[PDB]
């Protein structure tokens, strides 16, 4: 739906994770290579999203949600 | 006739051997190494894929009404690659006879539960899991039964020390009961008691 | 009319009360609880001495550790003791409670209740004859006879 | 090289299960620091969860992973329900175990242990 | 005035006992002692949650029966009246209607507890 | 064979007398009055309570309580450090260290018993081939300290030198039954 405010909330949650360094943070940064993350610190981010927007989402998807833009599109498609 | 030795009757031996032939030729797909002992006891060894069929047949079949699960055990033999010898001792009230069914498992080779057959096995299988580490399938609530709520290890495994790895005490600093590594004031004394002279030549293991 | 003499007599009275009225707690773990019962039985009438089993720790004055203390049970024992109000005494009954006993080298036994709570009196046996547990109760009575708390307060 | 699988026919499905379990623990920690009146924060609990998870990161057999997940779900049940008290939860933190050093030389100064 | 006196004396006796019970003894307070009691282990929840009631209908009925008792209590005076037939008839009607209501409840299984 | 405990009930026959009897039972509380009568009878009986610690509970020579090491009438110790007592002690409570006494005899230096591990089973006194270790009759040996309950050679020897007059007689009584 609203790909602009969605993205604001998403980048906010990202900054709030407090495990990443904002230097390489963007709307298409790669959690693993760019920001230096792994599987579980991505699970945590996607669950922070679940909280923010309240809509519970599977793992079959939270696994492919590998960059903020994919989060934005998944939030937009479901909501 | 002799007063110290134990009176021995072959009639029960014959009965149990005939019934063992019965079971073996009625469940060939699962049965292995039926055998009967000097003391009159029937032991039917099987492949674990046959647990539920065998036990259901022995409970429901007419000439075999073993519908009371007395016990359900395990036996660690670290030598063989499949250590745990799971045992099902059963009882027929209609024939006043008992029988024992055995399978084999491993640390990473679980078997099926029989709570669908004998509800008495819920807690016994929980006990097997807690004590040896054998996992059962389709168990309603498989958790610990006897060990502490945060206990690591399966104590009845021969590889587990009699005294464990931790030890509990109360610490005023934290005001709680805490777990610290074991440290004993007197160490358990291991007595080598096996006589070096063959005692029963009927069980001699040829080299 | 010395205040020290008056305080000694007052302490005698305090201890007489806290002693002739010892309400233990219904806390029995293993076999030794049977001898506890038998010490509650006609032959050895506890109430005859003022002893009364109250089931709430908030009303009890002493707890007899009557049997084996496993690691899964020690937290509850320490909690109950903590919940008993001072003055609170403890009695270890049997060999399981004192030093683990026949299960000393087990992975699921605390080798002594004196690790989890502080113990005033140790009653040996497996099980201790109810007569022996009574001997221990009276030993505790005397230990209380020798508390001398108010004398200490006056000497401070 | 051929064996029977417990649940997962490969390591990826076992990883799916492991992730489900991580989510469950991450969501539960706050409720049990509230209920059990633990004197720790919510961040310490999740760091401890992650550490206990990494403690077995080296595994590659899906059967070991399945059994580890079963044990973790057992513990998560024991914790969601209050069958276990704050004692068993704080056992994880080892607040009293004097931390043995990994320096060869300190291990040399105190005792004969390697 | 004397009733006030006696009742206040009792208030004061009780309060004196409680004062000397809360200020005489030596205390040592800490959380593990002041915590609730649930048979050695920690509570799984608060005791301030809905504790379902299975005799709610019987309690409601008890209210009305208490009122019927309130209406029966003036008999010691109603028997000093000239119109005795009326008092007799009204008391009988009251008690009979009470019993009939109780019987209807009984039969329809109100006095039995929800399970 | 077998018997029924609550199937005695047969087909129902009822009279006016039976109905009235059951009615009186239900209205006058007959069966409860009988329990009242029993409790009353017990009030006028002699209580089984002994006056401890003045009059005490009975016992038998075989009673196995506190341990003691005995001696021969010459004063020499009976123990020879054969170690059956610690070899069988199923609680691993006994601890022994032997050494040739200066006169050359086989005797102990250490003989310790953790009376917090002893289960008071008696195996040690039936294993001792010299009737040295015994389980005496004393049971009134409670303490205020755990350490006091860790006996050594001197404590057991003193107990033996304290109870011999009783241990020996109880043995003399019981040793034919063994
Ligand atoms: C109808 C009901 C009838 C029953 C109620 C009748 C009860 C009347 C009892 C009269 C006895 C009065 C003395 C009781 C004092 C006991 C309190 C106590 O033990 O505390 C010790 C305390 C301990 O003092 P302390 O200074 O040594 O404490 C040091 C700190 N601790 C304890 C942590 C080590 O002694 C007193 O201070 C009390 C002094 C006695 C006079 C008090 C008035
Ligand atoms: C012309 C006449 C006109 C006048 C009209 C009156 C005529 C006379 C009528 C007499 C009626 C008898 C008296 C009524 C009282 C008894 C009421 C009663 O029977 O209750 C019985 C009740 C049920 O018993 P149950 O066996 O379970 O049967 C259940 C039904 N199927 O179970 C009970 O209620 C009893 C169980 C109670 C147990 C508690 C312990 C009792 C202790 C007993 C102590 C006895 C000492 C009494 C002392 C009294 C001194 C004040
Ligand atoms: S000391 Fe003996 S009698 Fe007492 S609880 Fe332990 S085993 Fe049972
Ligand atoms: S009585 Fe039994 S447990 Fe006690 S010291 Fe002798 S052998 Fe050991
Ligand atoms: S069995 Fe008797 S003689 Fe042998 S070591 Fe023990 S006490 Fe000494």
């Amino acid at each position: 739906l609203t790909l602009d405010g969605i993205k604001d909330r998403v980048l906010y949650v990202l900054k709030l994770y407090d495990k990443i360094d904002p230097e390489k943070l963007s709307v298409n940064s790669h959690f693993m290579k760019d920001l230096g993350l792994d599987s579980l610190d991505q699970v945590e981010i996607i669950m922070a999203m679940e909280d923010e927007f309240g809509f519970e989402i599977p793992d079959i998807d939270a696994e492919k949600l590998m960059c903020p833009q994919e989060i934005v599109d998944y939030i937009a498609d479901k909501k | 006739k002799r007063p110290t030795v134990r009176p021995r009757s072959d009639v029960t031996h014959k009965q149990l051997s005939a019934f063992g032939e019965y079971v073996a030729e009625i469940l060939p797909k699962y049965v292995q190494q039926v055998q009967v002992s000097c003391l009159d006891e029937l032991e039917i060894c099987i492949h674990p894929d046959g647990v539920i069929p065998t036990l259901t047949f022995l409970r429901d079949h007419t000439n075999a009404q073993f519908k009371s699960l007395a016990d359900l055990t395990a036996v660690d033999v670290p030598t063989r690659q499949n250590r745990f010898e799971i045992v099902y001792n059963l009882l027929s009230l209609r024939f006043n006879s008992r029988i024992r069914v055995k399978t084999y498992a491993d640390e990473l080779t679980p078997i099926d539960s029989i709570v669908s057959v004998h509800i008495a096995a819920n807690w016994y299988e929980r006990e097997v899991w807690d004590m040896f580490g054998v996992f059962f399938f389709n168990h309603p609530d498989l958790r610990r039964i006897l060990t502490d709520y945060g206990f690591e290890g399966h104590p009845f495994r021969k590889d587990f020390p009699l005294t464990g790895y931790v030890e509990l005490r109360y610490d005023d600093e934290v005001k709680r009961v805490v777990a610290e590594p074991v440290e004993l004031a007197q160490e358990f004394r291991k007595f080598d008691l096996n006589s070096p002279w063959e005692a029963f030549p009927a069980y001699r293991q040829p080299p | 009319s010395r205040a020290e003499y008056v305080v000694t007599k007052l302490d005698d009275l305090i201890n007489w009360a806290r002693r002739s009225s010892l309400w233990p707690m219904t806390f029995g773990l293993a076999c030794c609880a049977v001898e506890m019962m038998h010490m509650a039985a006609p032959r050895y009438d506890m109430d005859r001495f003022g002893v009364v089993f109250r089931a709430s720790p908030r009303q009890a004055d002493v707890m007899i550790v009557a049997g084996t203390l496993t690691n899964k049970m020690a937290p509850a024992l320490r909690k109950v003791y903590d919940q008993m109000p001072e003055p609170r005494y403890v009695v270890s009954m049997g060999s399981c409670a004192n030093g683990g006993g026949y299960y000393h080298y087990s992975y699921s036994v605390v080798r002594g209740c004196d690790r989890i709570v502080p113990v005033d009196i140790y009653v040996p046996g497996c099980p201790p004859t109810a007569e022996a547990l009574l001997y221990g109760i009276l030993q505790l009575q005397r230990k209380i006879k020798r508390e001398q708390k108010l004398k200490i307060w006056y000497r401070r | 090289t051929s064996v029977k699988p417990i649940f997962s026919r490969d390591l990826n499905e076992a990883k799916r299960r492991v992730r489900e379990l991580y989510r469950a623990w991450y969501r539960e920690v706050p409720n049990t620091v509230h209920l059990m009146q633990l004197d720790i924060t919510v961040k310490q609990g999740r760091d401890k969860v992650r550490e206990m998870f990494m403690k077995n990161a080296h595994v590659t057999d899906p059967r070991v992973v399945d059994l580890l997940v079963i044990k973790g779900k057992m513990e998560l049940q024991e914790t969601i329900k209050v069958w276990k008290q704050r004692t068993h939860v704080m056992r994880f933190f080892h607040e009293t175990e004097t931390p043995r050093p990994k320096d060869f030389l300190s291990k040399f100064y105190m005792g004969h242990d390697p | 005035m004397n009733l006030y006196t006696v009742i206040f004396i009792n208030i004061l006796l009780s309060l004196t006992l409680i004062l000397v019970a809360f200020w005489l003894p030596q205390m040592n307070l800490y959380s593990e002692k002041a915590n609730p009691y649930e048979c050695g282990f920690d509570p799984t929840s608060s005791a301030r949650l809905p504790f379902s009631m299975k005799f709610f209908l019987v309690a409601i009925t008890f209210l009305l029966f208490d009122l019927e008792i309130a209406l029966l209590l003036p008999l010691p005076w109603a028997i000093q009246t000239i119109k005795t037939s009326t008092m007799m008839i009204m008391a009988f009607i009251l008690v009979t209607i009470l019993s009939l209501g109780l019987a209807y409840e009984w039969t329809q299984k109100g006095l039995e507890w929800t399970e | 064979t077998y018997k029924y405990v609550n199937k005695k009930e047969q087909e129902s026959e009822v009279d006016m007398k039976s109905a009235t009897d059951n009615a009186a039972r239900i209205l006058m509380w007959t069966e409860l009055i009988r329990g009242l009568g029993m409790t009353l009878s017990y009030l006028f009986r002699e209580p089984a309570t002994i006056n401890y610690p003045f009059e005490k509970g009975p016992l038998s020579p075989r009673f196995r309580g506190e341990h003691a090491l005995r001696r021969y009438p010459s004063g020499e110790e009976r123990c020879i450090a054969c170690k059956l007592c610690e070899a069988i002690c199923p609680a691993q409570a006994i601890t022994i260290e032997a050494e040739p006494r200066a006169d050359g005899s086989r005797r102990t230096t250490r003989y310790d018993i953790d009376m917090t591990k002893c289960i008071y089973c008696g195996f040690c006194q039936e294993a001792c081939p010299v009737d040295a270790i015994v389980e005496g009759p004393n049971f009134e040996f409670s303490t205020e300290t755990h350490e006091e309950l860790l006996y050594n050679k001197e404590k057991l020897l003193n107990n033996g030198d304290k109870w011999e007059a009783e241990i020996a007689a109880n043995i003399q009584a019981d040793y034919l039954y063994r």
